[PDB]
RNA sequence: GACUCGGUGAAAUUAUAGUACCUGUGAAGAUGCAGGUUACCCGCGACAGGACGGAAAGACCCCGUGGAGCUUUACUGCAGC
RNA sequence: GAACAGUGGUAGGAGAGCGUUCUAAGGGCUGUGAAGCCAGACCGGAAGGACUGGUGGAGCGCUUAGAAGUGAGAAUGCCGG
RNA sequence: UUAUCCUUGGGAGUCAGACUGCGAGUGAUAAGAUCCGUAGUCGAAAGGGAAACAGCCCAGACCGCCAGCUAAGGUCCCAAAG
RNA sequence: UGUGGGUAGGGGUGAAAUGCCAAUCGAACCUGGAGAUAGCUGGUUCUCUCCGAAAUAGCUUUAGGGCUAGCCUCAAGGUAA
RNA sequence: GACCGAUAGUGAACCAGUACCGUGAGGGAAAGGUGAAAAGCACCCCGGAAGGGGAGUGAAAGAGAUCCUGAAACCGUGUGCCUACAAGUAGUCAGAGCCCGUUAACGGGUGAUGGCGUGCCUUUUGUAGAAUGAACCGGCGAGUUACGAUCUCGUGCAAGGUUAAGCAGAAGAUGCGGAGCCGCAGCGAAAGCGAGUCUGAAUAGGGCGCAUGAGUACGUGGUCGUAGACCCGAAACCAGGUGA
């Protein structure tokens, strides 16, 4: 029947600019990942991407609640026997800041094809400064 | 007398396989498997006549409240409101709004807006 | 073939009016000594075949008139 | 070709 | 009739069961019998009679009796039957068997007492019920014995 | 022998298979279920951990008022004497 | 025909039907192309049934009734490929 | 208030049950143990929830609908809704 | 070790292993009785509809079988029990 | 002949008790179809031939001997759509794009991507099952028939109903055939009595009957019995033979 449906043709997206200094891990990364999904736009078409890009910048002045620093460990597995790899999140978010956004809004976003297609949509940065100037990204303030 | 088997068999099985175009490599050939995957084609299209009905509320649902809240109301809100005003205009018809007549939408909002501030 | 009339049971059962069969009653042979005047008066009398029996056995009777 | 077999006696 | 549209009586004939042929018709795959056990086995059923080993009902009860060699079973006639004569008849064996009023003489005709008897008849028969003797003396008739 | 080229060309097996890993789940030991983790498409030489791999309707064990061979102061018979 | 109620289902009971071969009686079809076979986006609540075209080259439907070697996906089924 | 119930006759199948809650035994007040009693569900029950999960929670599938209201369970993202 | 012969299955033959008696031996092979028997396993072919169990008691050389009862179904009654 | 029609019907439609197997007794197949007529393809061409391509014959040769039809599995050639970042019981529902255009229908093919989704059967308390069965496709392959019994339904006749063998007659219907069978009366072990009877000393009480009336012949269907009795399957047993 009627229900419009988005496609390649119809779909536009913009550009988006998210400061991750001061916020929550967790708390932005949900947003983003329902950003990154199209879920703000009416036109929301589960078959296809419907987000927006999203640039983070300074993404090592990301907080953590808690004892997490220290506490929250991101374990790897290099499936070679006795290869259960660990960093801490202080570690992660020394060395590996991009990574732990990244880690974080993968395990937001759904987990197939499309899923890995969205997550292409999103740019992290360690600092402030983001090499998209080109794309005329808008600041996007994080809601609730 | 005697009745052969005769054409009746082919017939039939014919009929499955026909059914089973379209199907991977055996299952659009080979009569028994072909069966089975009709056969499950059937449960599975019942199962999922039901489905497409909750899969499509689903999706006006998420449209219905992307709108709302452009509009600042989530669509919890906006459904009471909506409720409240008396409007029974369906989630079908609110969700093509959203995308079609999205002016027409803020109204409908508007109106929610006005009962949720009394 | 025509069905064998069972020939034991024909010696034990009667057909009545009705179609009932009469039978007489077990614990009527011997060891009277063990068993109450009135036991052995009520065991003395005719009876009649149950349903549940009547059923399994009234084709082995089905001959007698 | 075993003498008993698989979960011999 | 015509030989075309030929048409039996309703409910004069029923199609047969056919078990064993699909599943649709409800006694596909075990043709009604369920599963396992000696009912279900081809030729399968203990014979009639059989408690499974339980002593039978008729080996429990004592045989009963004997016949008698000379037995005589006599053709019954009631008084009814006699009522469907005329009036002033002889009745015998010979009549009521040519009549059909009895089927078999076997030992002879006994007249019985029920019923009632207007007719006046000469009644000849092996036996009377002395209930049927006296009603056809009653009825002004003769109950001779031959 | 294997391996490469030329000639010739079987077999056991086989529900259909586009046939990862981990932890879990489940008829209680999962390629196929869940959640994750990982993985471009097609081969060739190799190795056997798994497919409760193949082979043989388990010989063990139990069950059948199933057999057969054997024994004897089991029962009933028979030959012989 | 209305109203009201109901319509998950294994063993299993009950009912109504579909289709197959043969027979009888009507009635028909067919070398201006029968059955069979192939294809299709048609029809019926199901079993199933048509129509059109191709192949085929001589037989075959329909109606009503009768009679059954009357319907297969499984038997480590049998035979062939 | 509800529509069963009984009799007679035709035809069966069943006689391996499972778990859950509650009341007992056996056991070690072990067992997804065993054996009774009692209710339920599975068996023979699809749908929603409990990640997955016969037997738990919610609830009984004649078909169709791109309508609506709710149950258990839920409403940051995966994932519908704070 | 050759050739020609002999012993035959409730039987032969055995420097004894139940060994051997035509790739068969705790009793050869073939045909027949014979479609032996199988309370066991496997299998049993079209459709839709109405209804819809049991896994219990009793007895059983009985315990994975059976029978009667219980529970299902169809019909006819009684009728409202 | 309401028997078979080439996996059927004889084992054997055919040079079949053959071939083949076995020392022997013995076991024991497969295998039908050119065309109306051989008119069975002169001749030419490639090729050693086989086999083809023409030409002829013929209604047809895509009827050319492996010769009526010619399904499926299986093997290929071509190409409209899709496909080399993907985790797949292979579908289903949602769905763009591209390619088509029908028994004209809110059409057909393909299918990026999204949701959901552990084959079928058997057997089980419970099987996606790491239980069982099936390589695939095709054909064949399992509650039958006879005679009895019983119940329901139907029909005829009805306190009656009905004939068997046999004879005549199409291998028929049917006519004849009443011997016999069931029913109309039961009760009793029996003699016997009889709307009652038996028990009992009993005009008692009680049992079974009556009053409270339908059967019988035939047919269809359900089930039972006797037969292999739904199909397939032992190990074994016995008889007569064949083998050193
Ligand atoms: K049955
Ligand atoms: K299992
Ligand atoms: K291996
Ligand atoms: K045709
Ligand atoms: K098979
Ligand atoms: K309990
Ligand atoms: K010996
Ligand atoms: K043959
Ligand atoms: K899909
Ligand atoms: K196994
Ligand atoms: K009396
Ligand atoms: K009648
Ligand atoms: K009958
Ligand atoms: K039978
Ligand atoms: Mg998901
Ligand atoms: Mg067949
Ligand atoms: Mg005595
Ligand atoms: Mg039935
Ligand atoms: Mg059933
Ligand atoms: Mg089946
Ligand atoms: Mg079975
Ligand atoms: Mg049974
Ligand atoms: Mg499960
Ligand atoms: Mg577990
Ligand atoms: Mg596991
Ligand atoms: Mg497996
Ligand atoms: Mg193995
Ligand atoms: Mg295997
Ligand atoms: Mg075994
Ligand atoms: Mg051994
Ligand atoms: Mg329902
Ligand atoms: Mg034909
Ligand atoms: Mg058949
Ligand atoms: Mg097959
Ligand atoms: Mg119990
Ligand atoms: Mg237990
Ligand atoms: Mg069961
Ligand atoms: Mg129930
Ligand atoms: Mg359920
Ligand atoms: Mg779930
Ligand atoms: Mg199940
Ligand atoms: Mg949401
Ligand atoms: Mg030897
Ligand atoms: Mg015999
Ligand atoms: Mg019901
Ligand atoms: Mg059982
Ligand atoms: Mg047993
Ligand atoms: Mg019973
Ligand atoms: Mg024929
Ligand atoms: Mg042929
Ligand atoms: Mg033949
Ligand atoms: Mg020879
Ligand atoms: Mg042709
Ligand atoms: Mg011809
Ligand atoms: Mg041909
Ligand atoms: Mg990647
Ligand atoms: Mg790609
Ligand atoms: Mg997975
Ligand atoms: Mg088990
Ligand atoms: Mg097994
Ligand atoms: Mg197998
Ligand atoms: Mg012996
Ligand atoms: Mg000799
Ligand atoms: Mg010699």
């Amino acid at each position: 029947r009627t229900t419009p449906m988005a496609n390649a043709s119809t779909i536009e997206r913009k550009w988006l600019v998210v400061d991750a200094a001061g916020k929550t891990l967790g708390r932005l990364s949900s947003e983003v990942a329902a950003i990154l999904r199209g879920k703000h736009k009416p036109t929301y078409t589960p078959h296809v991407d419907t987000g927006d890009h999203v640039i983070i910048i300074n993404a090592e002045k990301i907080e953590l609640t808690g004892k997490k620093l220290t506490d929250k460990i991101y374990y790897r597995h290099t499936q070679h026997p006795g290869g259960l790899k660990s960093r801490t999140a202080l570690e992660m978010r020394t060395n590996y800041p991009e990574k732990m956004l990244e880690l974080a809004i993968k395990g937001m976003l759904p987990k197939g094809s499309l899923g890995r297609q969205m997550f292409k949509k999103l740019n992290v940065y360690r600092g402030s400064e983001h090499p998209h100037e080109a794309q005329k990204p808008e600041v996007y303030e994080l809601r609730g | 007398p005697r009745v052969k088997g005769g054409t009746v068999t082919r017939k039939r099985r014919k009929k499955v396989l026909k059914l089973a175009k379209g199907y991977f490599g055996s299952k659009h050939t080979l009569y028994k498997v072909a069966n089975q995957q009709v056969m499950k084609s059937g449960n599975y299209a019942f199962r999922d006549r039901r489905q497409k009905k909750r899969d499509f509320r689903k999706l006006w649902i998420t449209r219905i409240n992307a709108a709302a809240r452009m509009n600042g109301l989530s669509y919890s809100r906006l459904m009471h409101g909506l409720k409240l005003s008396g409007i029974e205009v369906n989630r079908k018809m609110l969700a093509d709004l959203a995308v079609n007549d999205l002016t027409a939408f803020n109204q409908l909002a508007d109106a929610a807006k006005a009962q949720l501030n009394k | 073939p025509k069905m064998k009339t069972h020939r034991g049971s024909a010696k034990r059962f009667k057909k009545t009016g009705s179609g009932k069969l009469k039978r007489s009653h077990a614990y009527t042979s011997h060891l009277f000594a063990n068993k109450s005047q009135k036991q052995k008066r009520k065991l003395r009398k005719s009876a009649v075949v149950s349903a549940g029996d009547f059923k399994r056995i009234k084709q082995m009777l089905a001959n007698i008139k | 070709r075993l003498a008993l077999g698989d979960r011999a006696p | 009739m015509k030989l075309h549209e030929l048409k039996p009586s309703e409910g004069s004939r029923k199609t047969r069961n056919r078990v064993g042929r699909g599943i649709g018709s409800g006694n596909g795959k075990t043709a009604g019998k369920g599963h396992k056990g000696q009912n279900a086995r081809s030729g399968g059923g203990v014979r009639p009679g059989f408690e499974g080993g339980q002593m039978p009902l008729f080996q429990r009860l004592p045989k009963r009796g004997f016949t008698n060699i000379n037995r005589k079973e006599y053709a019954v006639v009631n008084l009814d039957k006699l009522n469907g004569f005329a009036e002033g008849t002889e009745v015998t064996p010979e009549l009521l068997l040519e009549t059909g009023v009895i089927s078999k003489l076997n030992a002879g005709v006994k007249i019985l007492g029920n019923g009632k008897l207007e007719k006046k008849l000469t009644v000849k028969a092996n036996k009377f019920s002395a209930s049927a003797k006296e009603a056809v003396e009653a009825a002004g008739g003769t109950a001779e014995v031959i």
